[PDB]
């Protein structure tokens, strides 16, 4: 028989370096190494040279945990896709030669498909809906034209930015996220947003610059903190609405490290009960940057025949989804 | 204009081979040089020759490639 | 282990003395030795040479210096 194909996958286009190994059926490993710059905002030649002396260390622990020999290893699938060109060639490198090691063949992949692939494995939506929202990006896409197509968007700044460049005029480290989090808890009244949708599109230096002069104005934080998410989370629900009776499909997914708020979890399963369609709520720990998305959105393109020989294997910073054909929903 | 050379041995002549190839996707792979490199193959030993305007650019090129054969090394072993 | 060697000409001689002198105070003002560094002047040109264990060890010294001499440079 076919035995139970099994896949390695390498992330690494922004900090997280991480390595998955998963087949058909399992999750056998998968662990991160982030780096942890104190300070703040993208540092690329720093990112990059984490990576380099940890990568080694991941690729190997995780070996150890899906506790497989090292022969069992069928694909290799790394992250190809768009991110930080120092940390992309990192990796790029790294699988290049792990493929030769270990004597296997190996698939480049996009980035935010691992983010929809493992997180619709893991919940077991057929074709939903995506809700993008990391860094700087704040993406709704879904699979229409037999690609994943990105439907709306931030027109300035990634919603998770806005909210670390807050928090980092407001005076906090740069935890900014979180702390804004269980910040908006004690907010008592709802003070006023440029609320800025058009389309599935968005936009968001509105209302960082109406929040700082706010702030100046000597306003309560807990108040402007609160207000900033209930304002703009309000703009991400309404896309969200449209994205769905637009592609018309019933299901939602949330990835990204915004996607771990609290109250934006909220705000979704609510719009869940109002539309009539399930709202997902992939495992709290596969929002952020993970290597085994990687394997899952390889596993998937090797499966449909879908493969390159390794000199066609090269980085893309700028990675369009709806450049890849995903033929199997 | 700087001038550069450097050279690592590997232990045996064929991880030497396999360094090369991996890093050499990457060289290739590269769309703007910020200096000029020449990549070659010896022994058991690979050979960079850089040419850079200044020395804040050949310092950025020298991080790339020796990031690169740290990264092929390091899965190697 | 890894070998390198660097070189780069300056405008005039003098330039030359200026930066090396620079760059020189601070090679003797190092602590550690993550490598072993050969430093000397020449035309008007300086040139190093570097030793190192393994290839990262390699690129955090020609950081320090080559951070060092665009430095002095910047300044002149
Ligand atoms: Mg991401």
């Amino acid at each position: 028989a076919m035995d139970p194909m099994i896949v390695l996958g390498l992330e690494g286009t922004a900090h997280t370096i991480s390595c998955g190994i998963i087949d058909e059926s399992r999750i056998l490993a998968m662990e991160s190494s982030m780096y942890r710059p104190k300070t703040g905002g993208i540092r690329p030649l720093d990112a990059a040279v984490h990576h380099s002396e940890v990568i080694d260390t991941v690729i190997s622990r995780a070996l150890e945990k899906a506790k497989i020999s090292i022969h069992d290893i069928d694909l290799i699938g790394f992250s190809m896709g768009p991110g930080l060109a120092p940390s992309l060639r990192v990796t790029a490198t790294a699988a290049r030669t792990i493929s030769v090691l270990t004597g296997k063949p190996i698939i480049g992949v996009n980035h935010p498909l691992g983010h929809i692939e493992i997180g619709r494995r893991v919940t077991g939506a057929i074709d939903p809906v995506m809700l993008y929202v990391s860094g700087g990006n704040t993406q709704v896409i879904a699979h229409v034209n037999g690609r994943y197509r990105v439907l709306g968007e931030t027109l300035d700044i990634g919603i998770g930015n806005m909210i670390d460049k807050f928090a980092r005029e407001a005076g906090i480290p740069f935890p900014g996220g979180p702390e804004i989090e269980k910040l908006a808890m004690k907010g008592t009244k709802l003070l006023d947003l440029p609320y800025s949708v058009k389309g599935m599109d968005t936009a968001f230096s509105g209302i960082l610059t109406a929040a700082l002069q706010y702030l100046k104005t000597g306003q309560a934080i807990e108040d402007i903190s609160y207000s900033i998410q209930e304002t703009a989370f309000a703009m991400l629900v309404e896309v969200l609405e449209r994205a769905l009776y637009v592609s018309g499909k019933d299901e939602i997914l949330m990835a990204g490290g915004v996607a771990l708020n609290r109250r934006l979890r909220d705000m979704v399963t609510n719009m869940a009960r109002e539309a009539g369609i399930r709202s997902y709520l992939t495992d709290r720990e596969y929002c952020m940057d993970n290597g085994i998305m990687i394997a899952q959105a390889a596993l998937l393109m090797y499966k449909s025949g879908v493969r390159m020989s390794v000199e066609e294997t090269a980085v893309n910073p700028r990675f369009r989804i709806d450049e890849v054909d995903a033929p199997w929903i | 204009r700087v001038q550069a050379k450097i050279e690592m041995e590997f232990p045996s002549e064929d991880v030497a081979k396999v360094v090369y190839e991996a890093v050499l996707y990457e060289h290739l792979s590269v769309p703007y040089r910020r200096s000029e490199i020449d990549f070659k193959l010896e022994g058991k030993k690979i050979i960079l020759d850089i040419k850079a305007t200044d020395s804040s650019a050949l310092r950025g090129t020298v991080n790339s490639y020796l990031r690169w054969i740290k990264a092929a090394i390091d899965v190697i072993e």
